[PDB]
């Protein structure tokens, strides 16, 4: 799920560790 | 307040803040050691681990290791693993687990720790929240709903599931029914309520149903510091850079790019109708729930700075026209696409995620009348070889009235004022 045109995601990002 | 204390630990109280003091005067390193010795020493204590675990994980922000939170996160289930653990300590705990477990992105595991963490504290409202966010940060919409519908049986007036649950009625386009759960979620003032999402929603939900009511909520999520403006609703953005609703190519500095879309549209067109005739298929309808009513496609060729192989093997030499330019190949907050609309379409009033990209838009095919699109206060058109270019995070609508299909081609670049080092840092979207 991905935000490309939109914010319909709870969350836009994807992060892993630091 | 919290009591973290059972029996055994009181009597070992001063061995234990002995070595927490150590910890948060900083010197992590020998106070890990002492928590380590009091592990071994008393290897039921909870507090003891629980200082470990602490330990452990403020080393881990210091050597920024995924390893050692690793095994920081281990030590928080070790806690809730042994005898007699205070209710306060357990919680706490496992809390800690679950949040470093997302950080790492191990949403699958930290959605166990929180499904723990209900089934031992039945009755904590916020708890079945956080597990509902569990569920959200997956994409498992279905598991989330029934959480929060749950948590509204008992407890109707709690904001935080209100908000959420309007937030994912959205998301299904139940827009109607979405609408009283965000207002008066939002408009509960409880803790996680006030967020930008929600806002964002909100006001769309009633810009479709046609309550003029949306833009007072605009109005408030920008007083509430969500919004860069009223107009400007993206919530992924960078502060300070460039707003305005239009761009030239000279403002963008991408004259060299704008050159090349304009100099050979002609190829990139041929290759996007080819596409159209032999392989329609790559062509994915919009689903974002941004249309009215109408058909909208689009073709990617990038997203998120990534070459799609297999889809410039249907567009091959504009992909390889493209790869002489980072700054729309490298831009991991943008695409590049066709985008295929016809007539009897109408796109929803909406809002890109971040102020970070500007999009070009080349003309491929134009009916000479019928389609327009509108950003901010401002409607244009399209025509064939020539580059429009808007900021996307403003609140932009489209419409397509012709006669036959309309096909431009997309091009997203990084906003110019975004030094290199910022292009490289920022997380993809
Ligand atoms: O592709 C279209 O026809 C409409 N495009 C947009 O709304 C956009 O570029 O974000
Ligand atoms: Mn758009």
């Amino acid at each position: 799920g991905k935000c490309k045109d939109g914010l319909g995601e709870y969350t836009c990002t994807c992060l892993e560790g630091f | 307040k919290p009591k973290l204390l059972n029996k055994f630990d009181k009597t070992i109280k001063a061995e234990l803040d002995a070595a927490e003091k150590l910890r948060k005067r900083g010197k992590i390193e020998e106070a890990v050691n002492a928590f380590k010795e009091l592990v071994r020493k008393y290897p039921q204590s909870p507090r003891a681990r629980y200082g470990k675990a602490q330990c452990e994980d403020d080393l881990a922000e210091k050597r920024r290791s995924n390893e050692v939170l690793r095994g920081a996160i281990e030590t928080y289930q070790e806690v809730a693993s042994l005898p007699d653990v205070p209710a306060d300590l357990l919680k706490l705990s496992l809390k800690r687990r679950s949040d470093r477990q997302q950080f790492l992105g191990h949403m699958r595991g930290s959605l166990l720790t929180l499904q723990r963490l209900v089934q031992l504290f039945p009755n904590d409202t916020s708890l079945k929240n956080d597990l509902g966010v569990g569920y959200l940060l997956i994409g498992d919409n279905d598991n989330a709903k029934k959480v929060y519908e749950e948590v509204l049986s008992v407890t109707p007036n709690d904001g935080f599931a209100k908000v959420h649950y309007g937030f994912i009625l959205k998301a299904q386009n139940k827009i109607a029914e979405s609408i009283p759960y965000l207002k008066e979620g939002i408009e509960s003032g409880d803790p996680g309520t006030d967020d930008g999402r929600f806002y964002f929603h909100l006001g769309d939900a009633m810009q479709r149903v046609g309550n003029k009511e949306a833009y007072k909520w605009y109005e408030l999520g920008h007083k509430r510091g969500h919004f860069a403006s009223v107009w400007q609703r993206s919530l992924y953005n960078v502060n300070g850079l460039k707003a305005q609703p239009w761009w030239t190519p000279k403002e963008t500095g991408y004259t060299e790019l704008v050159k090349s879309l304009e100099r050979n549209w002609k190829l990139i067109r041929d290759e996007g109708l080819a596409v159209m005739d032999k392989a329609k298929g790559l062509f994915l309808p919009e689903d974002e729930n941004l249309r009215e009513k109408g058909d909208w496609s689009q073709f990617t060729l990038w997203q998120q700075g990534r070459r799609n192989e297999n889809a410039c093997k249907g567009a091959p030499k504009t992909c390889t026209l493209l790869e002489k330019f980072p700054e729309t190949t490298g831009c991991r907050r943008g695409q590049i696409k066709y985008s295929i609309m016809h007539p009897g379409t109408h796109v929803w009033p909406h809002t890109g995620p971040t102020n970070c990209r500007l999009r070009m838009h080349l003309g491929l095919v134009i009916p000479k009348e019928g389609c327009k699109i509108r950003c901010a206060n401002e409607t244009k058109t399209w025509e064939e070889g020539k580059v429009l270019i808007f900021d996307d995070s403003f609140e932009h609508e489209v419409w397509q009235d012709a006669s036959s299909f309309r096909l431009i081609f997309i091009v997203d670049v990084w906003h110019p004022e975004l030094t290199p080092q910022q292009r490289r840092s920022l997380p993809a979207i």
